């Protein structure tokens, strides 16, 4: 059974910017097996809005999913991806890090 | 430029929890077009993109047809592979699909495939020739002779050089502004000192696409391969897609280093320099 | 589009 670690990715789609709708994206790529767990955080808590890409997987049949939600970027609010997976042993957490 | 098309199966098996869950997308070069879910309510093939709705009832309940009689067969292949290898029904287990054909410039066949693959590892191939297969274990072998023998590789190539390839002719028209494009990425490079006597060289490539793009790092001519912090090329959302390339370097000497984006949307392989 | 023949079974 072959097992690998995903590689989270949160950013959004153009540069931030405070007092103007942007998408925070958080992309999840190079797993195996599909079953996952992605949540995005709102000021410690989980947007409940959050849609998600369909599911599809790369030429080395790892597979790859885009999370994305529409949000309003601030300096106050702190923003980040929680991901739960099999190989992981706790649940990782990104933080979006606007500079960069 | 050439162009793709490609179609991806997804069936993982719930131990306990009643049918396999199947997933199907399909793809023109980068862009996702149809889709299929087994646990949304709408149990049939659903557009995800604006230029396929343009199609008619035929074409729409044509591939929910066929999605399903896709959906039905992995059901099948999950037991039989699960055979041989001689696994209990307690565990879950996926097996993954995918083929489609390419053209190039002149829109012309230029190769087709079919590959299969159980639990991650590769299982069975169809060959470039489209009449062979390449099996990757000895129970793959067992699949082998059972298509060798049926000659069931040829219908398979008669579908790859007409249907597929013909097909995708259609949507690259209906489509022709989405996916006949190419964007340049847009470049630029950060710099931001982590430590006292370092600092971190971020080479940045904006809204391009296609996706495949090399972004590299020299320094006075040598490349950098064991410090250059690569991630994979993520998808903006839109349509085009972002990549970043890193090096920590010692505070003093960035004027060494320079990053080089390929990528086809540039009319010439930029440089960026200090 | 999709296939509408197939393989067989493994």
């Amino acid at each position: 059974m072959i097992q690998r670690t995903p590689k989270i990715q949160v950013y959004s789609r153009h540069p931030a910017e405070n007092g103007k709708s942007n998408f925070l994206n958080c992309y999840v790529s190079g797993f195996h097996p599909s079953d996952i767990e992605v949540d995005l955080l709102k000021n410690g808590e989980r947007i409940e809005k959050v849609e998600h890409s369909d599911l599809s997987f790369s030429k080395d049949w790892s597979f790859y999913l885009l999370y994305y939600t529409e949000f309003t970027p601030t300096e106050k609010d702190e923003y980040a991806c929680r991901v739960n997976h099999v190989t992981l042993s706790q649940p990782k957490i990104v933080k979006w890090d606007r500079d960069m | 430029g050439s162009h793709s098309m490609r179609y991806f199966f997804t069936s993982v098996s719930r131990p306990g929890r009643g049918e396999p869950r199947f997933i199907a997308v399909g793809y023109v070069d980068d862009t996702q077009f149809v889709r299929f879910d087994s646990d949304a309510a709408s149990q049939r093939m659903e557009p995800r993109a604006p230029w396929i709705e343009q199609e008619g009832p035929e074409y729409w309940d044509g591939e929910t047809r066929k999605v399903k009689a896709h959906s039905q067969t992995h059901r099948v292949d999950l037991g039989t592979l699960r055979g041989y290898y001689n696994q209990s029904e307690a565990g879950s287990h996926t097996v993954q699909r995918m083929y489609g054909c390419d053209v190039g410039s002149d829109w012309r066949f230029l190769r087709g495939y079919h590959q299969y693959a159980y639990d991650g590892k590769d299982y069975i191939a169809l060959k470039e020739d489209l009449r062979s297969w390449t099996a990757a274990d000895m129970a793959a072998q067992t699949t082998k002779h059972k298509w060798e023998a049926a000659h069931v590789a040829e219908q398979l190539r008669a579908y790859l050089e007409g249907t597929c390839v013909e097909w995708l002719r259609r949507y690259l028209e209906n489509g022709k502004e989405t996916l006949q494009r190419t964007d340049a990425p847009k470049t630029h490079m950060t710099h931001h000192a982590v430590s006292d006597h370092e600092a971190t060289l971020r080479c940045w490539a904006l809204s391009f696409y296609p996706a495949e793009i090399t972004l590299t790092w020299q320094r006075d001519g040598e490349d950098q391969t064991q410090d250059t912090e690569l991630v994979e090329t993520r998808p903006a959302g839109d349509g085009t897609f972002q990549k970043w390339a890193a090096v920590v370097v010692p505070s003093g000497q960035e004027q060494r280093y320079t990053c080089h984006v390929q990528h086809e949307g540039l009319p010439k392989p930029l440089t960026l320099r200090w | 589009m999709m296939w509408d023949r197939g393989l067989g079974m493994m």
